[PDB]
RNA sequence: AACUGU
RNA sequence: UCUCCAGGCAUACGCGUAUAACAACUCGGAUAACCAUUGUUAGUUAAUCAGAAUAGGCAAUAAUCACACUAUAAAUCACCUAUAACUUCUCUGUUAACCCAACACCGGAAUGCCUAAAGGAAAGAUCCAAAAAGAUAAAAGGAAAAGAA
């Protein structure tokens, strides 16, 4: 089955233009007061978790390095300390990842 | 028609379903921290709860054992668990897992992201969100209501 | 006495350590190769450049 | 005839 | 690294630079990532692999592990006699994920070895509508198992 007749443009432009096809604003919009950059209410921000992720890679490649290996997952509790920090008591008997960035500010 | 279901349909099939969330558990527990779609990190959020407590349960446990080789594909982790997972969460009593909603990627099918990590791990804390300050202008007077009361 | 699995690559697995656990298995089978002839043969039955 | 949601 | 799949490798034929590196992000891939796209530069190595004198004389009896043994469809130049020449290694082929089907077509495509050590990925996201298709399961009964004619 075919159309019978051409649509006219003004029937088409009633169709696309109706309200519930038209597209929506948003209310949800927050600003992030760490990085000062956009957010949703329930989304987080990226600015910053840029910063979390890379350093999260840059921890996780020097972790890399110092296995060596594959299936070398320690038995023991793993801790990161920066240059400037040194290892206390309680912290024997752990493995040490050391960086040579000193501590950020937002890491603690 | 979803009313009632208590599982998501993921995966290839039941068994895929379990083979993937075998796969992001061993991921998960190898880094501690991981980055998945929402509906698929939601699922697997109570499975790894669940495992915490069978560390718990001790080493000498058979069937800790078994499940514990069967989750975790690398057997370099099953010591890690019993040794370093469980002693952490002696303590806790639950919610080890945190689980927090991540934007979604722009990848042109723009899922649901999330990001499931395990608490008290060494990893850089995430941006979590803070509370209002009882300083601020409506906390105050509640501050005032309450020193009525 | 906790029977801990051994730390070994799986042999399923698309890795070169699983590869290399494929590999082994079949070195047992010619390990287990009785005749010297079978040797040979199992070892020039597959023709490569 | 059996067989099975025919 | 993990999960899972199980025709792979050589030659022929055909194709003719689709090969490889770099740089691009417009066009091409029926979307991206990435390139198979665009531009530039590079490539495939052979005395061993492959392709590119004359005149006379004379021939009964297959193969089949060829022996026995039979059979019927009836199944192999040589070597002698003369003549002629008289010290040689160049040329060409060699890449590729490739061909015939208007297409990056669920089609067609010879031989040898071997069957996973080789070769691979069904999941763009979310929802779990109806209806429809495919698959699995059936209380009691058995046309409302593989047995006979
Ligand atoms: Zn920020």
């Amino acid at each position: 089955a075919a159309p019978k007749n051409r649509r006219t443009i003004e029937v088409n432009r009633c169709r696309r233009r109706n309200p519930q096809k038209l597209i929506k604003i948003k209310n949800n919009i927050d600003i992030c007061p760490e990085c000062g950059h956009l957010k949703q209410k329930h989304v987080l921000c990226g600015y910053c978790y840029e910063k979390v992720r890379q350093e999260t890679t840059k921890i996780r490649q020097q972790i890399g390095a110092q296995e060596g290996g594959p299936f070398r997952a320690p038995s023991v509790e793993t801790m990161v300390l920066y240059t400037g920090e040194k290892p206390s008591e309680k912290d024997q008997g752990k493995r040490i990842v050391e960086r040579n960035i000193k501590r950020p500010s937002w890491f603690t | 028609i979803s009313h009632g279901r208590v599982y998501r349909r993921l995966g290839l099939g039941p068994e895929s379903r379990i083979h993937l969330l075998r796969n992001l558990l061993t991921g998960l527990v190898r880094h501690e921290r991981i980055e998945a779609t929402w509906a698929r990190a939601d699922e697997m959020r109570g499975y790894a709860e669940k495992l915490i407590d069978y560390g718990k349960l001790g080493d000498t446990n058979e069937r800790a054992m078994r499940m514990a080789d069967f989750w975790l594909t690398e057997k370099d982790l099953i010591p890690k668990l019993f040794k370093v997972l469980a002693p952490r969460f002696q303590g806790q009593n639950g919610n080890y897992t945190r689980m927090l909603q991540i934007p979604n990627r722009k990848e042109q099918d723009r899922a649901k992201m999330a990001v499931i990590e395990y608490k008290g791990n060494y990893l850089p804390p995430l941006p979590l969100p803070h509370r209002d300050s009882n300083l601020t202008l409506l906390n105050q007077l509640l501050l005032g209501l309450q020193q009525d009361l | 006495v906790a029977r801990y699995p051994p730390i070994v690559a799986s042999m399923t697995a698309d890795s070169k350590a699983a590869r290399q656990r494929r590999v082994q298995r079949w070195q047992a089978t010619v390990h287990a190769a009785p005749s010297v002839d079978e040797k040979i043969r199992i070892l020039t039955k597959m023709q490569f450049k």
